[PDB]
């Protein structure tokens, strides 16, 4: 499932027990929907900075 | 950086510059956290004692936002060597914490399996730095960034006069004149996925700069992800 649209994960996708499990990088929290990654701070890693 | 374009304000926030006692930049780096900077091992003995500058887009103008930080510890990989440039990776712990803000932010560290299956399979990555704009020219006062395509190891090893270990990888073009150059070394090679950039390589070397039949050689960060976590203390 990770091989199609990244298992619908915003970031890390992993196939556990024949199902998808998403995870996020430090500074992000896995969304309630188990898919999206919500930034926790104003300067989250990987995001170009705006004014 | 040869070719490509100048980085728009805030687009290369994770870019770090290694400065010598001449107060000039010789090698680049990538911000991984407030206390950490990722760079290339071969840069460490290229200025004896140096400092790290962040949030700098223009070395000409004092702009008004840069910052300086001294290295509290130098962590050179044990298997590093000048002959093959293998294990060309090192981490630097600053003495004072980088305060994130405009043009100053860390790139994301990705998980190994995922990065290999999804980031290394993307068509291209982004390289940046204050390096030479030409093979034998001068460095660029302006911070530049270039989109470089991933090249498969076989074509890579073949196009190379030197050995390509599984700790390095190719990126760039065969004849199209765009590439990283002296000065960029140690700098960031990140890959974009769903609007988030992850650290994927470290500018290492190359036979000249943007010549024909040659590509840019980079340290494969996926092969040192555990090493980095160790080096940064978990
Ligand atoms: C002699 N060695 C011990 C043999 C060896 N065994 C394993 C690796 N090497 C090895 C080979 C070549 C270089 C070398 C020499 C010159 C340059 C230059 C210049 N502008 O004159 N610019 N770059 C340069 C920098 C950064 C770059 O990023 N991407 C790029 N194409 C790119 C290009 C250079 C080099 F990388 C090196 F440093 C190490």
């Amino acid at each position: 499932v990770c091989s199609l649209d990244n298992g619908d994960c915003d970031q890390f996708c992993h196939e556990e027990q024949n199902s998808v499990v998403c995870s996020c990088a430090r500074g992000y929290t896995l969304a309630d929907n188990g898919k999206a990654c919500i930034p926790t701070g104003p300067y989250p890693c990987g995001k170009q900075t705006l004014e | 950086i040869v070719g490509g374009q100048e980085c728009k304000d805030g687009e290369c926030p994770w870019q770090a510059l290694l400065i010598n006692e001449e107060n000039e930049g010789f090698c680049g780096g990538t911000i991984l956290s407030e206390f950490y900077i990722l760079t290339a091992a071969h840069c460490l003995y290229q200025a004896k004692r140096f400092k790290v500058r962040v949030g700098d887009r223009n070395t000409e103008q004092e702009e008004g936002g840069e910052a300086v930080h001294e290295v509290e510890v130098v962590i050179k990989h044990n298997r590093f060597t000048k002959e093959t440039y293998d294990f060309d990776i090192a981490v630097l712990r600053l003495k004072t914490p980088i305060t994130f803000r405009m043009n100053v932010a860390p790139a994301c560290l990705p998980e190994r399996d995922w990065a290999e299956s999804t980031l290394m399979t993307q068509k291209t990555g982004i390289v940046s730095g204050f390096g030479r704009t030409h093979e034998k020219g001068r460095q660029s006062t302006r911070l530049k960034m270039l989109e470089v395509p991933y090249v498969d190891r076989n074509s890579c090893k073949l196009s190379s006069s030197f050995i390509i270990t599984q700790n390095m990888f190719c990126a760039g073009y065969d004849t199209k004149q765009e590439d990283a150059c002296q000065g960029d070394s140690g700098g960031p090679h990140v890959t974009r996925f769903k609007d988030t950039y992850f650290v994927t390589g470290i500018v290492s070397w190359g036979e000249g700069c943007a010549r024909k039949g040659k590509y840019g050689i980079y340290t494969k960060v996926t092969a040192f992800l555990k090493w980095i976590d160790r080096s940064m203390k978990t």
